[PDB]
RNA sequence: GGAGCCAGCGAGUCUAACCUUGGCCGAGAGGUCUUGGUAAUCUUGUGAAACUCCGUCGUGCUGGGGAUAGAGCAUUGUAAUUAUUGCUCUUCAACGAGGAAUUCCUAGUAAGCGCAAGUCAUCAGCUUGCGUUGAUUACGUCCCUGCCCUUUC
């Protein structure tokens, strides 16, 4: 009986992040090699190559977390302080990644608002967290 | 080079 | 003060033989003794770990410590 | 080859140990942000020194700095009075003066 | 029903929620394993009763955590002295109080604030 | 051993914009007291 | 042991016995001066120095408090470190990590005998000045503040961090070695006490 | 140093100045220092780079000079450059690298070095022979 | 007005410059409703308000 | 322009002059409004 | 005639004051602080770190303490000073102007604690009265008679000037010295109860925006 | 080689400096040999101080 | 630079346009289509910050510092090319722990961090409140200083 829960949440993450960059078949924009991912941010991220997989394997674990999520959330959740007065992150990163989820079919367009963990992102999220738990 | 008894620069 | 900032061929034999013998092995240490980048040094632990010349006992992203295998 | 500690690049001295990004910044027009766009542009790994940089990077690093639109660097990315303010305060002084 | 207690824990505006049921020795915090609970370096401060008394006792029981309100420290703490309530209880209204009196002296033999709560 | 000349200002003074915000401070100052 | 949820095998030699950091063991350790034995305390075992105790409420509170806890609560001061007491913690932990590394005697007994080393022993009041005992509560105090103002005094601008230069420091007491700040300052401060006796 | 612009106090450039603060004149004299410091700094023994200068103000203030320092050899450019590092607490040289003249705290005690001897210049004490008294001091000290 | 933080608010075109505001404290105002208000105090940022 | 409140009072040496020769007055007579134990 | 609230232990029991500022206090808000507890004999000065105000008034209230002052700043400038009376009240809140604190002297000495004598004047109103009576029960009762020391609050205006002198009797002229400190202070709001209730009744409160404030009078 | 002492009478009224607190102790090696001195920090009885010198008769430091 | 990630005090739209979830567009700022709430119900678990883990950097006035300045992309009015408040890029100064001196401070106290409302005085990067992390030393003395009490001596 293994699930996201079970497993740490860097690990999962890392090897989600890795397993979709190997899949090949989520789509990321063509932008992301010049945003900085907030307007708080000072540079844009370091690790060019993998950023944006790492971005989205936490908005699934997020969002199997917590059954709907909205954008909104997560660019608070993202955000940090630029006094220095938390500013929020950028709406269009992650609803870049809410949609190449959902076009992976890990999410899905969620009734009453939001988006919902597909069932079938549900078992895929459950076999890596297996084999990470290996 | 300053050397002996010259006189740093007057501007 | 000026550290080595690349890895040349007397530098690299010259970390293949001293770290065996250093009980303490550190980030700092390298970069002391060796006079190399810490940077450097940080590739060489990753190294050095791997062919097994020194042993991990306490891994954290700032601080790493090791000693000889 | 042996690493260049120094290196000319549009007429600026750029120092070899230094990190290719942070090394361009020196260069005048040339911030943190506009030299990794260049870089990344260039297709250098940015994990190199100045001086491991080979004469071609060196190169196609210089058109994309000379031409950034020709290679698709963002519009948005690339980049009296006093006197009679000051009499106007001596005018209003002197009326305050008089009034005291 | 299935056999269970509740207990309560808090610490400033940290409270937590233990429920501690008969089982097989499934400990969860926030719904996932106790093991996960971070920071990291605490960890150990949320591991001190499992550790004090011994894990056999527990390996007849299931406790849940929620853990709502304050800090990253005070929700450990929070969770420490809830996981000793309801333990306690459990072992009051189920065992029989002999155990209970050697699992009170032994927590107030390490520190008196796993039971006591501790209001600044 | 090198030597350096000092570097000092033949009269010390403890642009311009800073002067006119200062009077600005002044001017500001005195006529509140006016009004008061 | 089998447990529906998992438990490293670390966590039950911890069962076995209660161990700072599950890595150093209270059972062997003894402070080497006597006159200090009751206002070290090491017999109590703890897993992590963080304990949130009250020890201010009274005038000697602060004795039964745990070694350990008393050098992380020392290691933050300066204003930029002001209650940051977790980093204090895992200072400590890589602290007592590399002292294991450069000597394999136990941590816990190096602290025990560089706080033994570099207590003052004798001081000096002002009437001039003359010279004056230290009761042991201070001798504690001065060499816990000896000891973190020189370990960080060492590594304020340089490439050491504080794990480490506090472990040189430590094992440079310990020894009794003058290259540790704390000791220098301890003989200097009993010269001049001689100077004034 | 006092607002008349700041000035260096004299004993003879400013006489009324100094009655009203009611110090006596005739401890008024900065250009004693100044020679001192113009004949110590030229000395060979600075070019050799084994002689350091401090000064204690009779206010209290002491004052680090470092041996690079170039100070004038006229007094009026000297009385400026008093008033500059009085008020300013510190000098930087024309290249901007270092600090020839700053300001530090007292006392003189905690600069001086660890193993040093200390002597004072006394008219009523027994002559001696500097070369002599130099010779038989030990090395690894100071004086 | 431009801001308004219940009783209190945030007025321009009265004045073309802090130098007029600093006067005017304390004086007596009023909107074209009636309600009864006093000039506070003059903000630094932007000069008029 | 009309006054909304009453000014800040300001401290000129006549009025702290009529304050102490008030305080003065009062002391001269022991004339003190204190409270009494009951 | 002393008020209900007093009436019961007016001269009966010495108060009891905690004297406290608002959270992350300036250091002359402090020095302030520490000046108004050597003004009432009987006041102690409390570090109002992360304390709340329902934490505050119990604790208080549980230690039996009469009276609770809170001063409130502005860029290190006292601006307001608010008297609450245990167990219900009354909350009486003031604003401070010109104050000049006994720091701006060189110096100046210390001060005597001794039992003061206290000086109202022009309170003829009956909203006077009862300020004159929350600000004298503040104080000890029964001063000696020879005390050296004389607290005065002249009402001028409803602005109630603040002084603290010693004074020595000479043959021909009594001659005061002044301690400091120098405020006025001015009621804006008195309520029935409690600084922490913020729904207790109003008994009185300053009208500023009625057209007859700027000569209106009311002490 | 120092000396061990056990305090055994705090002394008050002895006139110390603020800071410094007079005190009686037994010598650990002999009981019947005990000296006044005078301690700089937080002191009781039943706890042990270190003595350079066991001859020095404590005397008051105003 | 990523990732983990947790509070409480409160405010919020009728003869109106307040707090705003969700969707879409926009590099950001923001725009746009809707939706819940006159409120322990919706905004809101206000997924605050500091903090912790993994990485780059590396004792260089350096990837600390962001004062000053230029050019752009937008909001708010208003009819001016007027300012206003945000964002993007570039520019990158003094400052390397601070003299004589001086002020405050004893437990959830010093100190660090943020979140909310501007509710008739005061306040506008300022006032107040709220919450998060959380110490060292002392808790003894009248010796110095100062202020008192008693001798219904
Ligand atoms: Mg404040
Ligand atoms: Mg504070
Ligand atoms: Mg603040
Ligand atoms: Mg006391």
């Amino acid at each position: 009986g293994v699930s996201v829960r079970d497993v740490a949440a860097q690990d999962f993450i890392n090897a989600y992040a890795s397993f979709l960059q190997r899949q090949g078949k989520l789509e990321v924009p063509g932008y992301v090699d010049i945003v900085k991912t907030s307007s708080g941010n000072e540079m844009p991220p370091q690790d060019a190559e993998g950023w944006f997989y790492k971005r989205a394997a936490s908005v699934a674990r997020h969002i199997y977390m917590r059954k709907q999520v909205g954008v909104g959330k997560l660019n608070k959740l993202y955000g940090g302080a630029k006094p220095y007065k938390h500013i929020d992150a950028s709406g269009s990163i992650n609803r870049k990644v809410l949609q190449a989820l959902e076009k992976i079919g890990i999410v899905e367009i969620s009734p009453k608002g939001g988006r919902r963990i597909s069932e079938n992102g549900q078992r895929d999220l459950d076999r890596i967290a297996a084999q990470t738990l290996e | 080079r300053f050397k002996g008894d010259d006189d740093i620069p007057y501007k | 003060a000026q550290h080595a900032v690349i890895l040349d061929q007397e530098k690299y034999d010259r970390i293949l033989k001293e770290v065996p013998t250093y009980r303490y092995v550190s980030v700092s240490v390298l970069v002391d003794r060796l006079k190399i980048g810490g940077s450097l040094a940080r590739i060489a632990l990753r190294h050095l770990e791997k062919e097994g010349i020194i042993k991990p006992i306490s891994k954290h992203s700032k601080q790493a410590i090791y000693t000889r295998a | 080859g042996s690493f260049q500690h120094i290196l000319r690049l549009l007429n600026t001295n750029v120092d070899g140990n230094i990190k290719i990004v942070y090394a361009l910044t020196t260069i005048k027009g040339v911030g943190r942000r506009y030299s990794n766009l260049v870089c990344k542009k260039a297709d250098v790994d940015l994990h190199k020194r100045a001086g491991e940089l080979t004469q071609e990077e060196l190169e196609r690093i210089v058109q994309i700095m000379q031409n950034p639109t020709h290679y698709k660097i963002p519009a948005w990315f690339l980049n009296t009075l006093a006197n009679n303010v000051e009499s106007k305060l001596r005018d209003d002084l002197e009326r305050l003066k008089k009034i005291r | 029903a299935v056999p269970s207690v509740q207990t309560f824990g808090k610490k400033k505006s940290a409270t937590a929620v233990a429920h501690v049921k008969a089982g097989k020795g499934l400990i969860k915090v926030n719904g996932s394993p106790i093991t996960l609970v971070e920071p990291e370096i605490l960890r150990f401060k949320v591991y001190e009763p499992l550790l004090l008394v011994g894990l056999d006792k527990f390996s007849n029981i299931d406790i849940r955590v929620r853990v709502t309100g304050g800090g990253h420290v005070s929700q450990v703490y929070a969770i420490r002295q809830a996981i000793a309530k309801g333990l306690v209880a459990y072992h009051q209204k189920y065992v029989d109080e002999q155990s209970k009196n050697e699992l009170k002296k032994a927590f107030t033999s390490y520190d008196r604030t796993l039971l006591i709560a501790d209001s600044r | 051993i090198p030597t350096h000349a000092p570097k000092y200002e033949e009269n010390f003074n403890p642009k311009m914009k800073a002067q006119l915000k200062k009077e600005r401070k002044f001017t500001m100052k005195e006529i509140r007291k006016d009004a008061k | 042991v089998v447990l529906a949820t998992p438990i490293p095998e670390e966590v039950q030699q911890a069962q076995t016995e209660i161990k700072l950091f599950n890595k150093w063991s209270f059972e062997e350790v003894e402070v080497k001066d006597a006159s200090l034995v009751d206002y070290v305390q090491v017999r109590q075992p703890i897993f992590v120095a963080h304990t949130a105790g009250r020890y201010a409420n009274k005038r000697f509170r602060k004795a039964q408090c745990p070694i350990i806890e008393r050098l992380t609560n020392s290691l933050m001061m300066n204003g930029r470190n002001n209650g940051k007491k977790l980093k204090a913690v895992r200072i400590i932990k890589h602290t007592l990590d590399i002292i294991n590394v450069l000597t394999d005697q136990n941590p816990i007994q190096v602290v025990v005998d560089a706080i033994t080393n570099t207590g003052p022993r004798e001081d000096t009041t002002r009437v001039r000045r003359q010279a004056v005992d230290v009761s042991p509560l201070r001798r504690v105090n001065q060499a816990i503040a000896l000891l973190t103002i020189g370990a960080r005094e060492a590594a304020f601008r340089n490439i050491k961090t504080i794990a480490e230069t506090l472990a040189e420091e430590l094992i440079n007491a310990a020894k009794g070695s003058s290259t540790s700040y704390a000791i220098k300052k301890k003989d200097e401060l009993e010269r001049v006490a001689k100077s004034n006796r | 140093t006092h607002k008349i612009k700041y000035v260096l106090l004299n004993c003879d450039d400013h006489q009324g100045l100094l009655k009203k603060m009611g110090r006596d004149i005739s401890e008024a004299r900065p250009d004693i220092t100044h020679q001192c410091l113009l004949t110590l700094l030229d000395s060979p023994i600075n070019k050799a780079g084994k002689l350091q200068v401090y000064i204690q103000t009779s206010r209290g203030i002491l004052i680090e000079v470092n041996p690079t320092v170039r100070i004038p050899r006229t007094f009026k450019r000297f009385s400026g450059l008093m008033v500059q590092l009085l008020h300013k607490l510190s000098i930087r040289s024309v290249n901007s690298e270092e600090k020839l003249l700053k300001v530090i705290k007292n006392p003189i005690t905690d600069h001086l070095p660890t193993k040093c001897r200390k002597v004072t210049l006394s008219f009523d004490a027994p002559v001696i022979r500097v070369q002599d008294y130099i010779e038989k001091l030990d090395d690894d000290e100071s004086i | 007005p431009y801001k308004i933080f219940k009783n209190t608010a945030f007025i321009k075109d009265m004045f073309s410059s802090a130098m007029e505001v600093a006067r005017f404290e304390g004086a007596q105002i009023k909107t074209v409703s009636g309600i009864r208000g006093e000039i506070k105090r003059a903000l630094s940022k932007p000069e008029g308000h | 322009f009309d006054r909304t409140a009453k000014p800040v009072p300001v401290i000129t040496s006549e009025v702290t002059e009529s304050l102490e020769d008030m305080i003065r007055r009062r002391i001269q007579d022991s004339n003190f409004d204190d409270l009494q134990r009951r | 005639q002393v008020d209900d609230e007093y009436a019961a232990t007016s001269g009966i029991m010495d108060p009891r004051i905690i004297v406290t500022t608002s959270r992350d206090p300036s250091t002359r808000l402090s020095q302030f602080a520490k000046e108004i507890k050597l003004l009432f004999p009987n006041a102690v000065r409390l570090n109002r770190g992360n304390y709340v105000m329902p934490n505050l008034v119990d604790a208080c209230k549980k230690s039996g303490t009469t009276d609770l002052v809170v001063l409130h700043e502005h860029r290190g400038v006292p601006t307001s000073l608010t008297i609450s009376h245990f167990p219900h009240g009354p909350t009486a809140q003031f604003s401070l102007h010109n104050v000049v604190m006994r720091h701006d002297i060189i110096n100046a000495g210390n001060q005597s604690e001794v039992n003061p004598h206290l000086i109202f004047d022009n309170f003829t109103t009956a909203l006077g009265k009862r300020v004159v009576c929350i600000l004298k029960h503040l104080f000890n009762a029964g001063p000696k008679k020879d005390s050296e020391r004389v607290i005065t609050f002249a009402n001028r205006g409803d602005f109630i000037s603040v002084r603290q002198h010693v004074y020595v009797r000479t043959r021909e002229g009594v001659e005061i010295a002044e301690v400091g400190p120098r405020f006025e202070m001015r009621l804006f709001e008195l309520r029935l109860g409690t600084l922490e209730n913020k729904d207790a009744d109003v008994e009185w409160q300053l009208r500023r925006f009625i057209r007859t404030a700027n000569k209106k009078d009311y002490l | 080689p120092v000396t061990l002492a056990k305090v055994i009478k705090v002394l008050g009224r002895t006139g110390s400096r603020g800071g410094v607190t007079q005190v009686r102790v037994e010598f650990l090696e002999d009981t019947s040999r005990t000296i006044v001195r005078n301690v700089k920090g937080p002191v009781r009885e039943n706890d042990i101080l270190v003595l350079m010198e066991s001859e020095r008769e404590a005397r008051r430091l105003r």
